[PDB]
């Protein structure tokens, strides 16, 4: 096991970044449940969203594997909670390490993009109504983020 | 060495079944599309030539444990099939009776299983066997 | 004048010449719903319609009626 | 072996940013204060550590951190690395890595992976530190 | 084991035999350092080590210290 | 005194290497009086030698300035005691530290070379009757070094 | 600032004696090869034109004490000689006598010295005075 990923663990249980929770799996180190507070006025927040962090061997050299394990609504997050990000697709560089991903993701939240985001529906909505879209994204915060 | 987590491995699994591979002669997919946990999947066969299989589709149910894939995956028929290892009352796969069920390895995947049914419709025992008329299920 | 139609509901309405190209015809459509040209995919006559070619080129004529389908993405 | 110096003037990093020299690097690897490297340029043309004749632009800047080294990738300290014989590697943007994860950051992409700039095996040499 | 002070004086470890050739040690600084052999020269007890013999033959042993300068004709 | 100055004479004073001895005057900072044991299997050797060390300001940038002050018998090094070391004219790096050329200096005696040299006379019986030379060599050491 | 110490310094002087200096009128050298302490050095100067001096050769004695560049030379004419500072007895120059050597600073050097005294020759109450016949040497 690299020696790397204890000390980007060690540096993140030794310390925290606000807003988020990261716990790995006791079963696999490189496993990982992170919890994500929601951005501060954002519809979302108040919610509290899981997401779960594998890296496959080959990291840093391939990006991590990031998923929600929260519904959500978002252009970028699909209905299996994928997520569109680049900086886990093309833009991915080694240096980059965990912590930060995290802090990318909880801007999305707060700077939702409709940029080829998967779910055209959401993105529809987001771009025809926002004021609709960012009540229903409250909603469903309501409904699943509440526990 | 490296365990990869359930999840993530069915994603694997989904990913390349859309992209689907090589002949398409069997090909997979998940049941449900607000399924979180991607335990509900379906999965099509298409019957072996020269078999009275031949020219033949068949439609699978299968459902991934919280174990998969340490655990192999329950399977069951949804198209009427006669089959050695095959439940005729439920369409229901007999573990044991099949060698990857029985000799189930974290390793193989859904395709595997596939291709295990495919492969093994080919067999003497099997081609042999006389079938139901088109299109009825359990 | 033709009609342009959506598995939606909305029938549009636009103004253009046999010459029009296709291209051309898609950016109308851009324009009065904010779909971009190589997302849309366009339908009559139980045919695809291709970008260098004419709305001569297929006979479209007489305040004719179109099907607009729209790509979904899955990048 | 250790915190960078510049083996002229005999300054710590610290010391040499401080008063807003650079630390640079040659093509034979060999590190010094920028000023130092003008003013010895100024006498001769060949690297006061190996006699490597260099004849000017054939030196850049590089930058790192601390003052200590680590490749940012695998996240190793120098000895660690040195021990295990790898070396310590620096593009021409001047950004230090090990030879190692760089060789195979190329491998996939043709862009430094701290800030993008086109690269290949040419583009990067050793330095000794 | 042998340390070397290089002209910084800082003092890097090698691993060797005895039987070693002074040139196979020489490449070795010069992986660790990166001055061609050419350009370097070693001492021991006041004396410059030639390329030819081994440490064995100036019976320098574990963990004896090596002096580096370069490469001076005198003259 | 430029900081380097004093690292190396700080360094000198906390480091001693073997069989060279380095004590800076009182007088002047930049002014050293040195002693070098003679190399082992010369004729010199067992023997002491005072060399005396002056750096101009130009210092790292012009070479510092070395003689004997104790008579010795070699090629390089001529009547007054001064050393004819390419190191110290034509070569000289900055990068070299007193230190070393020090040790350079003791090298040196160890391998003489006539070739090209300074004192003439001797570098003709140097190469003409070596074995002479070092009987010599010895001599003045005895009548010279061993006080 | 900077001040060299005796040694180096002398071996500057050494050196630029050997390669003469000028009009080659004034020059100077090492009493001795084998002295390391550098300590004396010989002098000579040639008697300048238009003057009773005129077309002789004048040998000194210089003695480079320990304090020396910082304290002046001593100095001495071998060469019997009539001249102001000259001691006619011993031959022995008195500094205060001299400019420089009363007026003495480090930068000067041995050559400045004998340049001074050279044209000192040439001074009024100098250039007149008759000589002794050449080739007369104060004893010493
Ligand atoms: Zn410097
Ligand atoms: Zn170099
Ligand atoms: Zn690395
Ligand atoms: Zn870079």
């Amino acid at each position: 096991l690299p020696r790397r990923i204890i000390k980007e663990t060690q540096r993140l249980l030794a310390e925290p970044v606000p807003g988020i929770k990261a716990e790995p799996d006791e079963s696999n180190a490189r496993y990982f449940h992170v919890v994500i507070a929601g951005p501060q006025d954002s519809p979302f927040e108040g919610g509290t969203f899981k997401l779960e962090l594998f890296l496959p061997e080959e990291y840093p050299m391939a990006a991590p594997k990031v998923r929600f394990m929260t519904k959500i609504y978002h252009p970028n997050v699909d209905k299996l909670g994928r997520i569109k990000l680049d900086i886990l697709a093309d833009k991915w560089s080694p240096a980059l390490q965990i912590r930060t991903v995290l802090l990318s993701i909880q801007a999305l939240l707060s700077a939702p993009n409709p940029d080829d985001p998967l779910a055209n529906d959401v993105a529809e909505q987001w771009k025809t109504n926002e004021a609709q879209a960012i009540e229903t994204a409250r909603a469903w915060t309501r409904l699943y983020a509440m526990n | 060495g490296v365990k990869v987590p359930r999840n993530f491995r069915l994603l694997e699994e989904l990913e390349e079944g859309q992209k689907g591979v090589g002949d398409g002669t069997v090909s997979w997919g998940l049941e449900d599309d607000e399924d979180m946990t991607l335990t509900r999947w379906t999965g099509m066969i298409i019957g072996p030539p020269r078999t009275n299989y031949e020219n033949r589709i068949y439609s699978l149910k299968v459902e991934c444990g919280p174990k998969y894939p340490e655990a192999p995956p329950s399977v069951r028929f949804v198209t009427k099939i006669n089959m050695n290892g095959i439940n005729n009352s439920s369409g229901m796969v007999d573990a044991r009776s099949i060698p990857v069920l029985a000799k189930w390895q974290n390793s193989y995947s859904i395709k595997v299983v596939l291709q295990e049914l495919r492969r093994l419709m080919m067999s003497k025992e099997n081609m042999k066997l006389p079938q139901p008329p088109e299109g009825q299920t359990y | 004048q033709i009609f342009v139609k959506t598995l939606t509901g909305k029938t549009i309405t636009l103004e253009v010449e046999p010459s029009d190209t296709i291209e051309n015809v898609k950016a109308k459509i851009q324009d009065k719903e904010g779909i971009p040209p190589d997302q849309q995919r366009l339908i009559f006559a139980g045919k695809q319609l291709e970008d260098g070619r004419t709305l001569s080129d297929y006979n479209i004529q007489k305040e004719s009626t179109l099907h607009l389908v729209l790509r979904l993405r899955g990048g | 072996s250790g915190t960078v110096s510049c083996p002229i003037c005999m300054d710590g990093y610290s010391e040499i940013v401080q008063n807003g020299r650079l630390i640079v690097s040659t093509e034979c690897g060999h590190v010094f204060c920028s000023q130092c490297l003008r003013d010895s340029l100024k006498n001769a043309n060949t690297c006061p550590t190996c006699r490597k004749k260099i004849n000017h632009k054939r030196y850049h800047p590089i930058y790192i951190g601390s003052g200590t080294v680590s490749c940012p990738i695998c996240m190793d300290g120098y000895s660690e690395i040195v021990q295990n014989g790898r070396l310590i590697v620096s593009t021409e943007c001047g950004h230090v890595f090990c030879s190692q994860c760089l060789r195979d950051s190329l491998k996939n992409a043709n862009t430094c992976p701290t800030c993008r700039k086109k690269i290949n095996h040419k583009r990067y040499h050793p330095i000794y530190i």
